RNA sequence: GAUGUCGGCUCAUCACAUCCUGGGGCUGAAGUAGGUCCCAAGGGUAUGGCUGUUCGCCAUUUAAAGUGGUACGCGAGCUGG
RNA sequence: AGCCAGGAUGUUGGCUUAGAAGCAGCCAUCAUUUAAAGAAAGCGUAAUAGCUCACUGGUCGAGUCGGCCUGCGCGGAAGAU
């Protein structure tokens, strides 16, 4: 399960998630799983999808995860009123904008990468598309 | 799936064997197991006969280059060719016994001298002996 | 030999370029040499199918701008963030 | 109509041939001695395949076939049992002169036209059992 | 009969058919493959 | 469309009567009448029937193919006729015909008496066989389905009323 | 410048995510008996031992002893544990 | 697309197992006759058989197949007077 090993600060402002992604090309592998939607990927979602694609390719080829859950998410438990400090960090998310290549793969045929990426996509909260490496 | 490169090559291989052979036999082979066929392929190679199943469209193309351009009207239904490249005869006799013993099929028409032989008059190339008989 | 039909752009900027893409067209630029850069508009479907061949990015292409023929090479490409569409192309005079 | 593989000079025990062919309607003492009387010419320690042809009146007629391809490659290489994982584990070696010896014997059952066609058919049986051509 | 939001062909003998505005999977080989979208 | 474009050959002895969308096909084996969908334009001429779409109707070609298919089996009906054969499987399962009524013994407390409709006739060559005959392909199919419905083939022994051409797949009972 | 709280009693009324009865598909459905899902709200849907209890556990029934909404239905209707 | 016909030989591939013969598993997956036929996609047998597919010849005679960009719809869709 992905998580920053250490951070400058424990907690983070909610912020917003406007714009289009940086890192929209297949940069390391032959194929990629790209975000078509906007949202938050949790470390558990990223791990579930990584497991699905890895089982599918029978741990053959190579896999790259282009996303990193570096944003801490706090939560207030039940029977706790408003205020009295910012809540405790429970989990980590990556902010996703339309166009991010989430995962990459090579060393496997296209048909197998499409199937492995189909299985991984079913674990994710945002709509995705299958992408291939291009000449420029 | 057969490509045009494949189709042209099959016409070429059967057009070459058409020129060299002396007596050619055209017949039906629908409803006959591979056990009896591999038995007629062993009986064919032995008698110097070339055995093939070719698409009737591909045959009308290999036969257009003369002298079997009369066998056209026998390229309707499953077609099996018997090209005798070594000694005229062999096939026309081999097929008649295979037809009678197995009861299936009928044997379409035979060809020799660049002339058409009907289904009833195939007794002409069935009574012919050896080369090798004049001595 | 790849032959691309283009028209010179009568406009420039954000508004004009988005209007082109809404009309199944896309802007592109031709630069290099002593000549002034030439801002052009391309048919999206025609150039999209062409660039699917790896030869588009290696070969010398010919852009036909009002009868005139311009020998070029694909320099850079701005692709749509997630759709199989082209946003803009840079051509360098060959 | 059943197919079996019985020894050169052995035919009678219950576990290999007994109720396997006896359940159909074949005489257990009539076939067992008529088979060994014809396979007497066949060498000791060589499993010979036989095909049974039975009719409506419990009568039978058999045609003796040449020893199997996976059978002759064991005595030529000097092995009792083949490899558990073929092409992953080598269990023996057979020369080009030994490949033509098995092929000349198998000629009565083989579909091939030439000697080179029958030799390649024995080459395939050797690779699928772990025996390498040397 | 399996009733679910995601109805698919489960084998070569499965057939997708729309009967009275309802997507169904009808199978000639396996009764367990019979589906209704709902 | 491929069905609609295929003309129906009306043989010698078959009379065809067209009153707009109403078609009457008379033959040796009886008379059949059908009202075709308004989207169907039927043309007689020669010894054939041709079918086409009617302008302004969105489903014309799909309708013309149905109309074709129907008129083709009407022609076959009034000449050759149709035959549906059913066979009874199971201990005590027997059948008999008494005029236009099929008496069926199918393991129930009361024997079943099935009244045949106009144009359908039945004969029992065996106590375990029902042969239906008629001009209407739809009505003969309906009667055969109705008779089969009294005891549809069971999956454990193949018992019941089955069609002669029916494949009844059986299965083993749950183990232990 | 007051909208009486839990539980019970009495009297109910609606929903359906159905407990029983009715129809049906699949079953790892032989039968009997079940499992699961679909359709169905017409009616029907225990009495007791303990505890203020609702619930729960227990005894013995029943075709069954449904789940919820109604100011956690109901004190200008009763009770007052 | 449908329909007619074939779907063979070495061979029951080797190992394992009471048996594993395409069809419990494990490993290999060539070669021959070929129009084509996987050392076998599923059902079946105690194991065989038997049924069918991948593939191919015939028949038929003009279209057929499923990805992309998009418009509008369909299911997913149960609540209490
Ligand atoms: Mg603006
Ligand atoms: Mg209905
Ligand atoms: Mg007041
Ligand atoms: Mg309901
Ligand atoms: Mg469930
Ligand atoms: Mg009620
Ligand atoms: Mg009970
Ligand atoms: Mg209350
Ligand atoms: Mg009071
Ligand atoms: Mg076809
Ligand atoms: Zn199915």
């Amino acid at each position: 399960m992905l998580q920053p090993k250490r951070t400058k600060f424990r907690k983070m402002h909610k912020g917003r998630n406007r714009g289009l992604a940086q890192g929209t090309d297949v940069s390391f592998g032959s194929f990629g799983l790209k975000a078509v939607g906007r949202g938050r990927l949790t470390a558990r979602q990223i791990e579930a999808a990584r497991r699905a694609m890895t089982r599918a390719v029978k741990r053959q080829g190579k896999i790259w995860i282009r996303v990193f859950p570096d944003k801490p998410i706090t939560e207030k438990p039940l029977a706790v009123r408003m205020g009295k400090g910012k809540g405790n960090v429970e989990y980590w998310v990556a902010l996703i904008q339309p166009g991010k290549v989430l995962y990459e793969m090579d060393g496997v045929p296209e048909e197998l990468a499409r199937e492995a990426f189909k299985l991984a996509a079913a674990k994710l909260p945002i709509k995705t598309t299958f992408v291939t490496k291009t000449v420029m | 799936a057969l490509n045009l490169q494949d189709k042209q090559a099959i016409v070429a291989e059967v057009s070459e064997v058409a020129k060299g052979a002396l007596s050619a036999v055209v017949a039906d082979s629908r409803g006959v197991t591979v056990d009896k066929m591999t038995e007629l392929r062993k009986a064919g190679r032995e008698a110097g006969v070339y055995m093939r199943v070719v698409r009737n469209t591909l045959l009308r193309r290999a036969v257009e280059g003369t002298p079997f351009e009369c066998l056209k009207d026998a390229f309707v239904g499953p077609t099996l060719i018997a090209y005798v490249t070594e000694h005229p005869g062999a096939a026309a006799r081999l097929f008649k016994e295979f037809a009678k013993a197995n009861a299936k099929f009928e044997v379409k028409a035979a060809a020799f001298e660049g002339e058409l032989i009907p289904a009833s008059q195939i007794d002409r190339l069935a009574t012919l002996p050896t080369y090798e008989e004049a001595i | 030999m790849f032959t691309i039909n283009a028209e010179v752009r009568k406009e420039q900027g954000k508004g004009a370029s988005r209007r082109l893409r809404a009309a199944n067209k896309f802007p592109a630029i031709i630069y290099g040499g002593k000549e002034a850069p030439l801002a052009i508009e391309l048919d999206h479907d025609k150039v999209m199918n062409m660039q699917a061949k790896a030869e588009f990015y290696s070969e010398v292409l010919t852009i036909v701008v009002d009868g005139k023929e311009i020998k070029v090479k694909a320099q850079d490409v701005q692709r749509h963030p997630y759709k199989p569409k082209l946003q803009h192309i840079d051509f360098v005079r060959a | 109509y059943v197919k079996l593989q019985v020894a050169a000079g052995m035919a009678n025990p219950s576990p290999p041939v007994g109720p396997a062919l006896g359940q159909q309607g074949v005489n257990i003492m009539e076939f067992c001695k008529a088979f060994n009387a014809k396979t007497d010419s066949i060498e000791k320690g060589l499993p010979i395949p036989v095909v049974i042809t039975v009719y409506a009146d419990r009568s039978f007629t058999f045609v003796t076939k040449t020893p199997p391809a996976a059978v002759l490659l064991k005595k030529a290489a000097g092995i009792k049992s083949g490899s558990g994982k073929p092409n992953k584990d080598k269990v023996g070696k057979i020369s080009r002169a030994q490949l033509q010896e098995i092929a000349q014997t198998k000629a009565a059952d083989m579909t091939g036209a030439d000697i080179e066609a029958m030799t390649r058919s024995i080459e395939g049986t050797a690779r699928s059992m772990g025996l390498v051509v040397e | 009969m399996k009733v679910r939001a995601s109805v698919k062909k489960l084998c070569r003998n499965c057939k997708i058919v729309k009967r009275d505005g309802v997507i169904r999977v009808i199978c000639s080989a396996e009764p367990k493959h019979k589906q209704r979208q709902g | 469309s491929r069905v609609a474009k295929a003309p129906v050959v009306v043989p010698a002895g078959v009379d065809v009567k067209i009153n707009g969308q109403v078609i009457t096909i008379k033959g040796k084996n009886g008379e059949l009448t059908r009202t075709l969908n308004d989207a169907v334009e039927v043309k007689h001429a020669d010894n054939t029937l041709t079918f086409g779409p009617r302008d302004g109707y969105a489903d014309g070609w799909a309708q013309a193919g149905t109309a074709r298919a129907l008129l083709n089996s009407m022609v076959i009906g009034v000449t050759e006729g149709f035959t549906k054969k059913l066979q009874l499987v199971g201990v005590g399962y027997r059948a008999a015909v008494k005029g236009n009524v099929i008496n069926l013994s199918l393991g129930f407390s009361h024997p079943v008496d099935h009244q045949l409709p106009a144009g359908i006739t039945a004969e029992c060559p065996t106590q375990t066989e029902i042969v239906l005959k008629g001009a209407d392909k739809q009505v003969i199919g309906q009667v055969a389905a109705d008779l089969r419905a009294y005891r549809r083939p069971e999956p454990y022994k193949g018992k019941g009323v089955r069609y002669a051409d029916e494949v009844v797949r059986t299965k083993e009972a749950k183990k232990k």
